[PDB]
């Protein structure tokens, strides 16, 4: 039948999660952001569009740093990605109190990774509107 | 509700004209064994402020540990973090007094004397301290443990009060200090040679001196005592 894309958790009879999918389909409505890897760092950048002479230049800041080697930038609904971020960071001071050194940038991926995918297992909760780009230096 | 184990002396701390000078000898004491040597017991939070902290030592890493988290918390989604809205020595010292508060009124308090000394952004002078009871106060200069008793005799001879402060230079405030330590290394049975030193100005900044050595000690006089009351010899 049809309705497979109604219910957050379910899988459409050909294996996918509508859901997510229409979620996507916020993230490419938003503004463009990227992230260029050099070689010992890397760079962060994204777009800021002028909706008017009313935008106080400078000051809406979208970049997020997450403890302080750290840096997220996305793309969607703005509020669902401070909340993933909001998460990160949590993540990363349970991680340094730990474990005393700040957290690697894989350990910080899965981090979110994990918590990202856990909201595509209930329909309780929508899966979140944004792709995010982030990453920083670490012992290697 | 606990017992110090390992722990720290005295601090002492005064205010000059132009900043807050606050020190602390480098000894982490286990009873009346002197065991640990390479203890820093200044705090520093950013580049105004710096904080003093004696009693149990694995409370103060604990203490350290929070001090370092208000830094990287301040500056999540603050563009301002180095500047206009950067950590006030006042904001430190309220969030410190806040936890000591909590933690003694749910019984099971940090076993400290801290004293945080530091610049505020208007060039105000900061200095105040905090305790495992939650007490909060503030002076021309303050000591924790034994440098109260009789480090302030010393360094309230230079600022006896208010007015005394404009009239004081770094000079003159870094060798009352100075002189303080060697006073305490004379009669405090848990203290070290060795301290640690840091000055607060509202022109130079923070100046951070590690690994000072009391200097310029009298012991020669002890060769003439002899005995404990009749012994010539």
């Amino acid at each position: 039948g049809t309705g497979y894309d109604l219910s957050n958790s379910v899988f459409s009879p050909d294996g996918r999660n509508f859901q997510v999918e229409y979620a996507v389909k916020a993230v490419e409505n938003g503004t463009t952001s990227i992230g260029i890897k050099c070689n010992d760092g890397v760079v962060f950048a994204v777009e800021k569009l002028i909706t008017s002479k009313l935008l106080v230049p400078q000051k809406n800041v979208k970049i997020q740093v997450v403890d302080r080697h750290i840096g997220c930038v996305y793309s969607g609904l703005i509020p669902d990605g401070r909340h993933l971020v909001n998460r990160g960071r949590e993540e990363a001071a349970s991680f340094k109190k730990l474990y005393k050194t700040p957290i690697p940038i894989p350990a910080f991926a899965d981090r979110l990774g994990q918590y990202v995918q856990a909201h595509t297992l209930y329909n309780s909760v929508r899966p979140f509107g944004v792709s995010t780009i982030f990453g920083g230096v670490d012992k290697n | 509700t606990q017992q110090p184990i390992v722990t720290g002396t005295s601090v002492i701390s005064m205010k000059y004209d132009n900043g807050v000078i606050i020190a602390a000898d480098n000894l982490g004491s286990y009873g009346s064994l002197l065991r640990f040597n390479g203890v820093e017991r200044l705090i520093p939070v950013g580049d105004n402020t710096v904080v003093g902290i004696s009693g149990d030592i694995s409370d103060m890493q604990h203490i350290e540990r929070l001090l370092k988290d208000l830094v990287t918390e301040n500056a999540y989604d603050n563009p301002l973090a180095d500047a206009e809205e950067a950590l006030e020595p006042s904001y430190i010292f309220e969030y410190l007094a806040t936890v000591m508060y909590q933690r003694r009124s749910k019984m099971n308090p940090l076993w400290n004397a801290i004293i945080v000394a530091g610049v505020q952004s208007n060039g105000d002078q900061f200095l105040r301290y905090v305790n495992l009871l939650g007490v909060t106060y503030s002076s021309p200069t303050l000591a924790t443990g034994f440098g109260a008793h009789m480090a302030n005799p010393l360094l309230r001879k230079v600022v006896d009060r208010e007015s005394d402060i404009p009239k004081t230079t770094v000079q003159v405030a870094e060798e009352a200090i100075v002189n303080a330590m060697r006073v305490l290394y004379y009669r405090d049975a848990r203290s070290s040679r060795n301290f640690s030193l840091a000055i607060i100005d509202k022109n130079t900044g923070l100046t951070f001196k590690k690994n000072l050595q009391v200097e310029n000690m009298k012991w020669d006089f002890a060769k003439d005592i002899k005995g404990y009351g009749t012994q010539k010899i």
